[PDB]
């Protein structure tokens, strides 16, 4: 019953020029200086959404490559920003960016692989960094990073699969760790993981697909778990997961499209989590990426596994089979 | 004033952060860093590198301080963490630091940690970070499944927002009956409990989701008690259907009950219910068509089994 009501004057058309201006100008400032701890991922979100819109050239390639090189530590891992500490999250982000730019050899790839390998535990799980936080988010970061580098064989794949499957729940979904409640974010990470490792036959697609399509609320937006408000980000995680398991048609595509469009800020550009809220780059990528999955003609096709343009993944020959 | 003060904040955080990093490069692993980071992490708990700095300081001080001084530092850290959690109970970084801290203590007070969890779950019964923390504490202290099962029951009956509690039950029940499908007596008790839940509040989806799981946890293997319980649920859902004709959960559950009882005998009724349900829940029409196609194919195979 918790939901939003979309007002009748909410945006109902795609404002592509405004979103490109919003991202191109971003970080030209309170929230910017305060979000330095996630800068590498912020850069990934910005560049990917620009590339999906055909506008990647407006960003500063040379500046970003130097920044990435300066963020790789002696252990091989990459930090969110200069002087911050290395983490799998920002290592994935960096490798995604370099793949977008066909510039993977700007960093030491052997050392990246060594770093990823070092974070796997006896049970097949992955810690995010040396301090030991375990999350299936990090299993996805590990295999997605290695897949993009052609080095999936560097980790213990069957153990990594066993751990992820040990996180499957009564409702067909997945949480952070064994016994964790199902959540759209972790379902995206685990279904993406199983796509990359060729294990989608182990998902109960009809059951999980039902849980996922029940995320759609009367407003047309999707929540991230039962009895919560809809959000553009959870919405992308749900849609991508459905696409991976061949059941994207189980949600009402026109109603979701209208919800996503209503989250645009027509003055500043950008997408917010919900209509009327303040926009950010994170929700801007997921709004645009969601629309692409729903078949919007003005946006490039997006990979539901990697959240990057399909044409980039085609180029490097990394395209996991889906259950369609 | 308001927009002006958020420049004053910006510069203090900026200068504090500057200071921490300079000290860190200088190898100054001391209590001044704890002071500087406390001023930043309260407002900015997702700044992971500053949590790393606190751990490095605490690790270093443990080497060059007395056991009594180390014990004081730990108690201060527990209170700092509790204050941070009150302000933002949904930060991955804060909950991880607490797990890191408790895992290395000599004499951890796990009962105190379980009580903290109960408190936070009273405030937000859906906080997954806190449920995850509680499972961590439960493992560390060898709290047995039956004890945690008792906790879930009190939470389920006292108010709504039950998805997290029902989920916890689904993980605990199999542990009380660890098979290398629940035993029928356990299943029957669960069906009774969940049926109370969705007849009390027919709008709470958590009960309906959990019930569907129990329906999968044989048809031509149905005992007379289970056969009779499922038939009773069927009639009870039809009663609810009258009271709430737009309730889609009861309609879907009627279809699932007929499937659990006798697919071929209830073919006609099942197809009728699909038509009504699609009208009541149109956003799910494509899912419902695929479910029906799956069931029609199953029926074809059952009809072909005929001798
Ligand atoms: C599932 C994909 N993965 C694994 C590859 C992943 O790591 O995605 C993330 C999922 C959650 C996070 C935690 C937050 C999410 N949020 C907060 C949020 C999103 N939707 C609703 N909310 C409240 C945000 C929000 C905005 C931005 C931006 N720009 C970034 C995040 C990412 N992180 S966060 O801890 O760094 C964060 C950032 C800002 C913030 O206040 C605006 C609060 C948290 C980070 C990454
Ligand atoms: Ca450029
Ligand atoms: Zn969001």
């Amino acid at each position: 019953q918790k939901d939003v009501t979309i007002k009748s004057d909410a945006p109902d058309t795609l404002l592509l020029e405004k979103h490109a201006d919003y991202i191109a100008s971003y970080g030209s400032d309170y929230e910017y200086c305060m979000s330095e701890y996630l800068r590498m991922s912020g850069v990934y979100w910005g560049l990917t959404v620009m590339d999906l819109m055909g506008q990647l050239h407006r960003m500063n390639k040379e500046e970003i490559l130097v920044f990435i090189k300066s963020c790789q530590h002696e252990c091989g891992g990459v930090s969110a920003s200069i002087g911050h500490d290395p983490h799998l999250l920002y290592t994935l982000s960096a490798v995604q960016i370099l793949t977008l730019y066909d510039s993977i050899h700007v960093i030491n790839v052997d050392k990246v692989v060594a770093y990823v390998q070092s974070l796997q535990k006896e049970d097949g799980s992955f810690a995010g960094d040396i301090w030991g936080e375990i999350d299936t988010r990090f299993s996805f970061c590990a295999v997605a990073t290695l897949a993009l580098l052609g080095k999936l064989d560097a980790i213990n794949v069957e153990k990594a699969i066993e751990f992820v499957l040990s996180c499957m729940n009564f409702d067909g979904g997945f949480g952070c760790r064994p016994g964790s409640e199902s959540h759209a974010g972790q379902i995206y990470c685990c279904t993406g993981f199983l796509a990359i490792t060729s294990q989608l036959h182990q998902v109960n697609s009809d059951l999980l697909g039902w849980w996922l399509c029940e995320r759609q609320l009367p407003s047309g937006g999707l929540n991230g778990r039962p009895e919560k408000l809809p959000d553009v980000c959870y919405s992308w995680w749900v849609l991508a997961s459905l696409k991976i398991i061949g059941r994207l048609h189980w949600i009402d595509r026109e109603k979701l499209r209208s919800f996503i469009l209503a989250c645009q800020d027509e003055e500043t550009g950008g997408f917010a989590d919900r209509p009327g809220d303040m926009v950010d780059p994170f929700h801007t990528l997921f709004g645009i990426a969601g629309l692409s999955l729903l078949g919007e003609e003005q946006i490039k096709p997006v990979s539901p596994v990697f959240c990057m343009p399909e044409e980039v993944l085609q180029r490097v020959n990394v395209q996991p089979e889906l259950v369609s | 004033a308001k927009r002006l003060e958020r420049e004053q904040k910006l510069k203090l955080y900026q200068s504090a952060t500057q200071a921490v990093f300079q000290k860190r490069q200088a190898g100054e692993l001391d209590e001044s860093v704890l002071e500087l980071t406390s001023q930043i992490l309260g407002a900015n708990p997702d700044f992971a590198t500053l949590w790393n700095c606190r751990r490095e300081v605490l690790q270093h001080l443990e080497t060059e301080k007395s056991p009594e001084e180390s014990a004081a530092l730990v108690k201060a850290e527990l209170g700092f963490l509790e204050s941070c959690l009150r302000v933002n109970p949904k930060s991955y970084g804060t909950w991880h630091h607490r797990c890191w801290l408790l895992s290395r203590l000599p004499e951890p007070n796990w009962a105190r940690e379980l009580e903290l969890c109960a408190r936070f779950l009273e405030a937000d019964e859906r906080n997954f970070h806190c449920w995850d923390y509680r499972r961590f504490v439960a493992a560390q202290a060898a709290v047995a499944p039956a004890e945690e099962l008792a906790f879930t029951d009190s939470l389920i009956t006292r108010n709504f927002s039950n998805y997290s509690s029902w989920h916890y039950r689904s993980c605990l029940l199999p542990q009380l009956h660890p098979q290398p499908r629940l035993p029928e007596n356990v299943l029957l008790k669960e069906l009774e409990l969940v049926q109370n839940a969705f007849f009390t509040d027919p709008n709470d989806q958590s009960a309906w989701f959990y019930h569907r799981w129990l329906l999968g946890a044989g048809r031509c293997e149905l005992s007379v008690e289970k056969s009779t319980v499922l038939q009773s649920e069927l009639e009870s859902c039809k009663e609810l259907q009258e009271l709430e004709p737009e309730n889609k959960w009861c309609l879907l559950t009627i279809i699932l009950l007929m499937r659990a009882l006798d697919p071929l005998l209830y073919e006609k009724e099942t197809l009728q219910y699909f038509s009504t349900l699609k009208a009541v829940d149109p956003m799910r029409a494509a899912y419902l068509d695929d479910l029906r196609s799956k069931f029609l194919l199953e029926n074809s195979v059952l009809k072909m089994e005929y001798a």
